[PDB]
């Protein structure tokens, strides 16, 4: 019973929870090795004596926190969970292939550790670049490990794309419309509609570098007649649909979360909403090499980067505007749910705003490669990210587990970590103006005080995380167990109570045409 | 050839609790241990591999 | 004891926004300047002041006879 | 450099890094108008009791939140740009200097009139004289004449680095099998430093680069004597 | 079927508390420390 | 009847206050963590060379 | 939400257990791993 | 003529960051011109220029292959 | 889109329907409270008289409250509206959430 | 009992043992790359293979003999196709990229010229233009073969689609001749390199897609396909113009303009 | 375009079966006879070991590790040329 | 040209695809493939709501084109009324 | 009063101030007193006793206006325990100070630092705004 119920799943809701269980504990191995980088540059001069294990874990933690971390709480846990609720589906489109999606997971980190254990690792940086990452700079079996990993998790999600799509498009009510579904149901399309296109030219770049090391094709080695940047095209082609595909259900779940404590039916705005995840997800194939403002682009070329990549900011504005307005007239419930959402909102904005200086391509020059690049995505996705996914985590939780948490806790948590990110990452910025360059185990004497600030930050997150453990442990060691639910009326998830049945919609809601 | 379609829906549809990729009879059975041991026999051979590769024979 | 007046009893969240939104501008357009005077226009007059009477081989000289120099002693 | 508790950008050695500094001022007086605005307008949709909840029309406040934020940025856009062609327009340089990356190291090539050229390594730490700074100094300095254009042509010959001088407003990666070109013009005389900014391997963190400006004269002589 | 409702949707047991510490200890215990083991292990190589 | 808050919360409150501040004041003067604060108006500038 | 009381209440000493058991987890391994840096080089 | 030689001038067949042909071009030049030269019994001397501004703008490394690899007959550009 | 006067009527109407039953005195106290308005005493008029229809003296007293609810910092608004509600009060006998203690925390 | 018309699936292994195949033969690839050995890659493709085939065997026991493909549950696996497709149709924009940005900025270490010095490439008129006969060929064929299912006859749809694979059969053995004889190899720089890979590829395609046919053709044998539904059939034909297409843009790009 | 053929009455399997036998499959018979005619062996190339071909950066992983997947002799010299 | 062999889905359809069939032949909808269309939904008009229990999920699309949709279980018994816009549905179980 | 797990499907009741009168009574069972109060009722209100009319609103309603929009020392609690755990994170940033940091490189030494100060000052750096502009060169002093 056991084998069958968990490893050979064809359950949205198990799936989804053996997804959440995944992501909470990569999430504990990229925090370790974000603490590794931040204990290393604690102090100036070397910690670990080993430059190369430095750039081994700089490479894991963001491998971990985006594709084992981030990726599976949103799309795989969240999503499965969630959507076909919200759409009254009885399970995904294909509930078998969904299972797979989730076991390539486990093999795809278990390549990621190898890559580590086996000689010096691949100190590469998360962008793998060649030649540093080719054979001659880095030979032997690491890099060759993590490209594996990617490819497994490559097919993971795109096999899980591919589920989404299919099941939202084609299994709601034959009354709802796609413009009558929620939300965080679009969220999720568009972000699965960005996988499937953007992972697969991963694949081929990836693979491309594959072969470079293993079988004498030359695409990236100018000695063949390759060019290392056209692997950074194909990098980033997949790499900024990538960090748009992580905040998308991330801001589906706000927009949930922000309508319902402030006691609303609805969100302000929905076509607007609708509408603006569309364009940012357009908008998010046409930008790319933004990230590669130094590599010795044209000007023209620069001209137009700068000019689409600004573009993006009306849409987002709209969606942070509708959250304001969503507030507005609101009865407020602070809940930790709420504050994590209020969090978001702000830091979003903060990481956004930062990465429009960087829109900029003049300014990019001086700012590329530096702490101030750091410090705009560890606002905008890491802040982001965790804010939108602890936001869904507190609230769901009661939905999923069918326990409450204790509120007084969860607000204690969200202080703790509100504190130590902002200590963490603020000072970067000053890091990064004033030139130091990030991917560095040390720093010029002068970038003392704000390393060592930073790295003090990062012990404060630290503590959050091991009370937010202790806090999921209280809920299920007290078992309170969940009552009523307010909003079920424009909360359809809740409605077959906490937690839901194994099958749900065996007989599927009534929605007339009128 | 003969359409023998009729006779598999009568055999697949029998009321005997059997999960559909075990459902042909024994022959599934021997098919599914073969597949397992192999995956969980080579995933195991795959862990010892690391275990080997991890460390330096200088 | 008199009758207590009508008071305004529609639109009072309207009515706080209408007047708040204002507030959140001038901030903004007061503020606006605080960077811009004492940031901005600090900074181009710092430079102008600079270079304005600047001698760049007299401050050579100051830092070859400091001794800095690699390549003039 | 860079000095302890610095916040901003260190101070311009050329006229496009003025430009840069006066854009960034723009830009950022702009980020907080914004910053500041959603933050104040987020406190006022929180602090008050009174409640409306039923469904609100959308239509004309999204011309203000799309039009508004479009004006804004064209308003970064244009100096933006300016600043973009100015940086690319011809410029006639006097000198062309090469630079090599390394694993891990810089190399030199003045190759205009004599093969004049050097390797460029960091000072190690037990190594500096005193009052020298940790990670930033070398053995062989890049010597350069002063308030001249200088075209920098910048290449590698193994993996990526990235030639850097903050202070200048200069990064140029070092690409294997291409030659990127920059331009280099110093207001001012003195030293001038950077460090590697492509990701290289295990001492990227330890490759800098220093320019020593003087005049002319003692560029010429300093050439001359390094053959 | 299979067991439904709250403490049993879940792959670990709740039924009693100090063997779920234990057992949450050791999960987010191992995510956590195996990083610093992989430093250490990188270390011993040479 | 008086809830964990209103037992509990001021002496919370207080003593939190109390210990965070003493502890962050301790670490930051008392173990020797050197901050490199600015030389400005700090340091007697020395013959280098 | 409303919920049901506990229906095996965590006392606040059950509660400094778990929380002190918790905290130890991910600082004990760790710590013992940073404590001996200078012997895995040194080895 | 334009003796006085500063550095390569501009050149507005390659305006932009990558420089690789304009360097790339000029080594070309060079060589076919002093195999024109020598092929007709004239003065190597006007080619001159070419080498100039190749040896400015050219890495040292890249000039010394191509001259290894003329000389071994490997040279994959047309002289 | 209609007068404050041509709003007011509408609602007077809705609570003044002699069969109003439970359910529609419900759906009409909690739609009302959802707008940016605290709702005219004649509103309240009828909707309490609408509750002595339904037998109903809970929830006269809490529609009383929702209209103290409603009015957010604006302290003038409920003892206003008690005042021109007062004949009211006095005719069917409802005691206010102050009379009743209703209004101690 | 359900009262809508989706397919809940009973609990199966194949997930697992399919994730698990991608492990071993991932672990595989490394393990031949670097540590001079066959041995995880070979059980990785042994279980792969049997992955495939009992899933999709499950998928026919659903389907023909249980009867749970509704027509909701068939539209369901149309997206998926749709979508499958259109994500490997990207993966091929990868090298299509690869091979535009090589050939249009040809470098000096080619001699600054495509084709580059010292390769000489195979002429389009010859052997590559029969092999663009041979799959439109076969993308009629494979239509003929459609049309007499969807019509009811047996004997032609049979024939039809034996046609089809024949042809896939000829151009992939003419593809595995043009490899052998071909004067330059994967290692002969970004012309080798984007030439083999993406007709290797390609190649790999034409053997999944010429697979698919063959198992259409035996579910046909057996008659598991009704004149109006026949899922496997259509997708298999998707799949098989893909391939087609893919070749067209091949032939065009890399064979006749990049010769 | 409409090709030049101009059939449409019922788009049916007599339709396309006509087209496979009439069309499709004579055109893969006149490129089959095409290329029996253009075949036998182009001279083989001469030898320059250009450093742009024949990349060994890593050998191969099978034979011994300096022959491609598909050598052929004839054709396919190796970094030091065609082999004896 | 041209002969049979090719089974019919009326011949070989089986399970559950042919159950959906069949009730489509008779213009029958037991497993929910259509959108019902509403009655007036006053309470003497009120939509009918088939179920195969005692309780069903209804969701209101309140006025055409509405992008929130109002859900509530809809019990045997009396009809109930959308908390929404009051329109009526009653349960008739089968 | 008892509210069960399997009722989620029901109607409930919820104290809410922007949903004043829920779909139920909080009392659904009446006691033989209680039906005779609910009888007085549908007479006039005022012949009801202050005691009446409070019992009828208990049975309707479970918390007031009042009670259920009631502040509470929460933010005490959450303020305080919030800073205990910052400063307990200054204990394990001590215990790092001392077992795992050794010391600083040694220009950070007073003397090395009052010799690049001057260094710095002798190569003018950042002499507009960031650092030399902030030595008065001619005092040989920093500026007031
Ligand atoms: C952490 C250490 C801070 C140290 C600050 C040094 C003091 C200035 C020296 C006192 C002045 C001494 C004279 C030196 C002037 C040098 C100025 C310069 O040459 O260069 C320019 C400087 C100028 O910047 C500053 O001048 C720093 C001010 C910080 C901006 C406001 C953020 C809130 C305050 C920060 C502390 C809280 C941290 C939590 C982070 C909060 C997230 C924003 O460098 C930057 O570009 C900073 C990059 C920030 C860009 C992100 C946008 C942030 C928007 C948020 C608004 C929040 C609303 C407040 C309301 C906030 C409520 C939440
Ligand atoms: C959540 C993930 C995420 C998101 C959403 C974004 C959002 C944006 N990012 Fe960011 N970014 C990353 C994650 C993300 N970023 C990562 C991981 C990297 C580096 C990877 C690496 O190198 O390792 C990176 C790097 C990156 C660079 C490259 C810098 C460099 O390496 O030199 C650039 C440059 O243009 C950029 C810009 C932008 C812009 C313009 C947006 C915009 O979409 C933001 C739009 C939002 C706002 C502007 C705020 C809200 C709007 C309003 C309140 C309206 C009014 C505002 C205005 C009118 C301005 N980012
Ligand atoms: C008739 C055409 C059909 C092709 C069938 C041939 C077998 C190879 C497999 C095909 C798969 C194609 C892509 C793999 C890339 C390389 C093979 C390219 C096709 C090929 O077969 O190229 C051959 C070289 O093969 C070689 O290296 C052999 C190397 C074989 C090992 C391949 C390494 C595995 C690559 C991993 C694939 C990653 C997949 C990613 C999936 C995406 C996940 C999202 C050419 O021979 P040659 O002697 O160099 O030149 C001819 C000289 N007479
Ligand atoms: C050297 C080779 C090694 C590489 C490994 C790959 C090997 C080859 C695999 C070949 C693909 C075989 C797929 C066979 C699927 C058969 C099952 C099937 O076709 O199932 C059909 C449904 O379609 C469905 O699931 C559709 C299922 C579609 C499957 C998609 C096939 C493409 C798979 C490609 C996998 C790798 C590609 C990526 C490579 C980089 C069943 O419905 P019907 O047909 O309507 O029948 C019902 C009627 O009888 C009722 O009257
Ligand atoms: C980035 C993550 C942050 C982690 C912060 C860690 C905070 C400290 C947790 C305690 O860790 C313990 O510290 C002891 C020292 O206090 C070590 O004992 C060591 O030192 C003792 C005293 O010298 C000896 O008794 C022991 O034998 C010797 O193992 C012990 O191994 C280690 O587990
Ligand atoms: Cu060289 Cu980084
Ligand atoms: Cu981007
Ligand atoms: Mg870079
Ligand atoms: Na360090
Ligand atoms: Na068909
Ligand atoms: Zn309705």
């Amino acid at each position: 019973m056991f084998i069958n119920r968990w490893l050979f799943s064809t359950n949205h809701k198990d799936i989804g929870t053996l997804y959440l269980l995944f992501g909470a504990w990569a999430g504990m191995v990229g925090t370790a090795l974000s603490l590794l980088i931040r204990a290393e540059l604690g102090q100036p001069g070397t910690l670990l004596g080993d430059d190369q294990i430095y750039n081994v874990v700089v490479t894991a933690h963001a491998f971990v926190m985006i594709f084992f971390m981030v990726m599976p709480i949103m799309i795989g846990g969240f999503g499965n969970w969630l959507v076909p609720l919200m759409i009254g589906a009885p399970d995904m489109a294909f509930p078998r292939m969904n299972n797979m999606s989730f076991w390539l997971l486990p093999p795809s980190f278990l390549l990621l550790l190898a890559s580590s254990m086996v000689e010096a690792g691949a100190g590469t940086g998360w962008t793998v670049y060649p030649p540093l990452a080719g054979n001659l700079a880095h030979a032997g079996a690491s890099v060759d490990l993590t490209i594996f990993s990617l490819h497994l998790a490559g097919v993971s999600s795109i096999l899980g794309a591919i589920n989404f799509i299919t099941t939202i498009i084609n299994m709601k009510p034959p009354a709802m419309s796609q413009y009558q579904t929620p939300l965080f149901v679009w969220s999720v399309m568009i972000t699965a509609v960005l996988l499937l296109l953007s992972l697969p030219v991963l694949a081929a770049g990836i693979t491309m570098l594959l072969t470079d090391r293993n079988l004498n094709t030359t695409f990236f080695d100018p000695a063949g007649g390759g060019d290392p940047i056209l692997y950074q095209h194909l990098f980033w082609f997949f790499g900024h649909p990538e960090v748009y595909i992580l905040i998308l259900p991330g801001f589906g779940m706000i927009s949930h979360i922000v309508t319902y404590y402030s006691g609303k039916k609805e969100p302000f705005g929905y076509m607007g909403m609708v509408w603006a995840m569309m364009s940012i997800g357009f908008l998010g194939f046409i930008v790319w090499a933004h990230h590669m403002f130094t590599v010795g682009m044209d000007v023209d070329t620069r001209a137009y980067f700068t000019s689409a990549t600004m573009i993006i900011a009306i849409p987002t504005g709209v969606k942070v505007f509708s959250w304001l307005a969503t507030l507005h007239g609101g009865n407020i419930k602070w809940s930790p749910a709420m504050m994590w959402a209020l969090g978001f909102i702000f830091l979003f904005t903060v990481g956004g705003l930062t990465g429009i200086v960087l829109a900029n391509s003049s300014l990019d020059i001086v700012l590329h490669d530096t702490y101030y690049v750091v410090a705009h995505f560890h606002y905008v996705l890491s802040m982001g990210a965790v804010f939108a996914i602890m936001g869904g985590f507190v609230h769901w939780f009661p939905l999923f587990s069918g326990y409450t948490l204790n509120d007084t806790w969860a607000k204690i948590h969200f202080a703790i970590m509100f504190v130590g990110v902002n200590m963490t990452f603020f000072p970067q910025h000053f890091l990064g103006l004033s030139g130091m360059p990030r991917r560095y185990s040390d720093y010029p004497d002068a970038y003392t005080m704000w390393n060592t600030i930073s790295s003090m930050g990062s012990f404060i997150s630290l503590t959050a995380v091991m009370l937010m453990v202790f806090i999921i442990w209280e809920a299920f060691a007290s078992k309170r167990e969940v009552l009523t639910v307010d909003l079920t009326t424009t909360n359809l998830e809740w409605l077959n109570g906490c937690p839901p049945p194994y099958h749900t919609f065996e007989e599927p809601t009534y929605v007339n045409l009128k | 050839f003969e359409n023998r379609v009729a006779e598999k829906q009568k055999l697949f549809q029998e009321d005997n609790g059997l999960p559909v990729h075990l459902k042909g009879g024994a022959t599934d059975n021997i098919l599914y241990r073969v597949t397992m041991t192999l995956c969980l026999g080579g995933t195991l051979y795959s862990l010892y591999c690391l275990g080997w590769a991890s460390f330096p024979h200088k | 004891s008199t009758a207590l007046a009508k008071p305004q009893m529609r639109g009072l969240l309207a009515r706080r926004l209408r007047f708040h939104i204002v507030g959140a501008f001038m901030v903004s357009l007061g503020f606006a300047t605080f960077y811009k005077f004492a940031v901005a226009e600090k900074r181009k007059k710092a430079y102008a002041d600079f270079y304005r009477n600047y001698d760049s081989m007299k401050d050579f000289e100051e830092m070859r006879k400091a001794g800095i120099f690699q390549s003039a002693k | 450099m860079a000095y302890p508790m610095q916040l901003g950008f260190q101070d311009a050695t050329s006229p496009i890094m003025e430009e840069l500094l006066h854009f960034h001022d723009h830009t950022l007086m702009i980020v907080f108008l914004i910053s500041s605005l959603v933050l104040y307008i987020i406190s006022l949709m929180l602090t008050t009791k009174l409640t409306h909840t039923s469904t609100m029309d959308a239509q004309e406040v999204e011309t203000i939140w799309t039009i508004l934020p479009a004006i804004i940025l064209i308003l970064i856009a244009l100096p933006s740009l300016r600043i973009l062609y100015m940086m690319d327009e011809i410029n006639n340089p006097s000198l062309t200097v090469k630079t090599m990356g390394h694993q891990w190291y810089w190399s030199y090539e003045y190759t205009d009139y004599e093969d004049l050229s050097f390797d460029s390594y960091m000072i190690p730490t037990s190594e500096l004289k005193p009052g020298e700074l940790r990670l930033l100094e070398v053995d062989n300095r890049v010597v350069l004449p002063m308030e001249m254009t200088i075209r920098m042509l910048v290449s590698s010959e193994d993996v990526l680095h990235s030639w850097a001088v903050p202070s200048l407003g200069l990064k140029t990666d070092a690409i294997p099998g291409r030659l990127n070109q920059t331009t280099l013009m110093s207001s001012r005389p003195g030293l001038y430093y950077g460090q590697c900014s492509e990701i290289c391997g295990s001492n990227h963190s330890f490759m800098p680069i220093v320019l020593e400006l003087v005049p002319l004269k003692y560029f010429e002589k300093w050439s001359a004597s390094m053959l | 079927h299979y067991e439904e409702g709250p403490g049993k949707n879940i792959p670990f047991s709740v039924e009693n508390k100090w063997r779920l510490l234990a057992m949450m200890t050791l999960f987010f215990g191992s995510g956590f420390a195996a990083p610093f083991f992989i430093v250490r292990h990188q270390l011993l190589k040479k | 009847a008086p809830d964990f808050h209103d037992k509990y919360g001021n002496a919370v409150l207080a003593s939190g206050a109390t210990f965070c501040v003493a502890v962050w004041v301790y670490m930051a003067t008392q173990i020797g963590i050197e901050w490199n604060p600015s030389p400005v108006g700090r340091v007697t500038p020395k013959e280098w060379r | 939400i409303t919920a049901k009381p506990a229906k095996t209440p965590t006392s606040p000493k059950e509660q400094a257990i778990g929380l002190s058991v918790t905290f130890l987890s991910f600082l004990l391994p760790a710590g013992w791993v940073l404590y001996h840096l200078d012997n895995y080089k040194k080895s | 003529k334009i003796k006085n030689y500063q550095t390569a001038p501009f050149d507005s067949r390659f305006p932009n960051q990558n420089q690789t042909r304009n360097c790339w071009q000029n080594y070309l030049d060079f060589h076919r011109c002093e195999k024109a030269m020598t092929a007709k019994g004239g003065d190597v001397s006007v080619c001159e220029w070419y080498r100039r501004v190749y040896k400015s703008l050219c890495p040292i490394s890249w000039v010394s292959t191509w001259d290894d690899r003329r000389a071994e007959g490997t040279f994959p550009g047309k002289i | 889109h209609e007068t404050d006067e041509e709003f007011d009527a509408r609602w007077v109407t809705y609570f003044n329907k002699p069969d109003i039953d439970a359910w529609e005195l419900r759906k009409g106290m909690n739609t009302l409270v959802g707008y940016d308005l605290v709702p005219e005493p004649k509103i309240i008029d009828a909707a309490l008289r609408a509750c002595r229809r339904l037998n109903d003296f809970a929830s006269a007293v809490r529609i009383l409250e929702v209209v103290k609810d409603k009015a957010g910092p604006h302290k003038e608004i409920y003892p206003y509206v008690i005042q021109e509600l007062r004949p009211t009060l006095n005719e069917l006998g409802i005691s206010t959430p102050e009379e009743l203690g209703l209004d101690k925390v | 009992h359900q009262t809508h018309a989706y397919h809940m699936v009973n609990p199966s292994p194949w997930p697992l043992t399919g994730a698990l195949s991608a492990l071993l033969m991932t672990s595989g690839l490394t393990m031949w790359f670097h540590f001079n050995s066959m041995t995880l890659l070979m059980i990785g493709l042994t279980t792969n293979m049997l992955t495939m085939y009992q899933w999709w065997r499950d998928v026919i026991r659903e389907s023909t003999f249980q009867g749970h493909h509704t027509p909701a549950v068939q539209k369901g696996l149309r997206y998926g196709m749709i979508l499958f497709i259109i994500s490997e149709v990207l993966f091929f924009t990868g090298f299509f990229w690869a091979f535009y940005h090589s050939s249009l900025a040809p470098t000096p270490e080619l001699g600054g010229c495509w084709p580059p010095t010292g390769i000489h490439p195979l002429n389009p008129l010859e052997v590559p233009l029969l092999n663009t006969s041979v799959l439109l060929a076969s993308g009629v064929s494979i239509t003929w073969a459609h049309h007499s299912l969807m019509e009811g006859d047996r004997k032609h749809m049979l024939q039809a689609l034996f046609i089809t694979i024949t042809l896939g059969v000829y151009f992939t053995l003419l593809q595995a001749s043009e490899y052998y004889e071909a004067p330059f190899t994967i290692s002969d720089g970004v012309y080798g390199s984007t030439f083999f890979v993406a007709t290797g590829f390609h190649g790999l395609h034409v053997i999944i897609g010429s697979t698919f046919l063959i198992v259409c053709f035996f579910r046909q044998l057996k008659f598991h396909f009704t004149s109006n539904h026949h899922f496997g059939f259509e997708a298999a034909a998707w799949y098989w113009h893909f391939v087609d297409v893919v070749w067209l843009f091949l032939y065009v790009s890399i064979y006749w303009w990049g010769s | 375009a409409s090709a030049a053929k101009g059939d449409h009455g019922g788009t049916g399997a007599r339709t396309w079966r006509f087209l496979t036998f009439g069309l499709a499959l004579p055109s893969v018979a006149l490129c089959t006879l095409n290329s029996w005619l253009h075949s036998g062996h182009r001279e083989r190339p001469a030898f320059i070991p250009y450093h742009h071909l024949r990349i060994r950066t890593k050998p191969f992983s099978w034979g011994d590790g300096n022959h491609t997947f598909f050598h052929n002799p004839r054709v396919n010299p190796l970094p030091t040329g065609y082999e004896k | 040209a041209s002969g049979g062999g090719v089974p019919t889905d009326e011949e070989q359809a089986t399970g559950l695809e042919r159950e959906v069939m069949l009730a489509a032949r008779k213009g029958q909808d037991p497993y929910n493939i259509l959108a019902p269309k509403a009655t007036s939904g006053t309470k003497e008009d009120p939509n009918l709501v088939p179920s195969i229990t005692n309780k069903r999920i209804v969701g209101c699309i309140c006025e055409e084109d509405n992008s929130t949709v109002i859900w509530f279980w809809l019990h045997k018994g009396e009809a109930q009324r959308c908390p929404s816009c009051g329109t009526h549905y009653k349960l008739v179980p089968h | 009063s008892v509210v069960k797990s399997e009722d989620y499907a029901l109607p409930s009741y919820v104290d809410r101030r922007d949903y004043p009168l829920p779909d139920v009574a909080h009392v659904k069972n009446l006691s033989a007193s209680q039906k005779a109060l609910k009888e007085k009722e549908k007479a006039s209100w005022s012949s009801l006793s202050i005691d009446e009319k409070v019992e009828l609103y208990r049975l309707k309603f479970k918390e007031s206006f009042a009670e259920m929009n009631r502040s509470t020392n929460e933010w005490k609690t959450v303020v305080g325990a919030a800073m205990f755990f910052i400063g307990f994170t200054a204990l394990l940033l001590i215990w790092e100070k001392h077992y795992v940091y050794g010391p600083i490189p040694h220009t950070f030494e007073e003397e090395w630092v009052a010799k690049q100060t001057k260094r710095m000052l002798d190569m003018k750096v950042a002499p507009i705004q960031g650092f030399s502009a902030k030595w008065d060169y001619d005092k040989n002093e920093w500026k007031k």
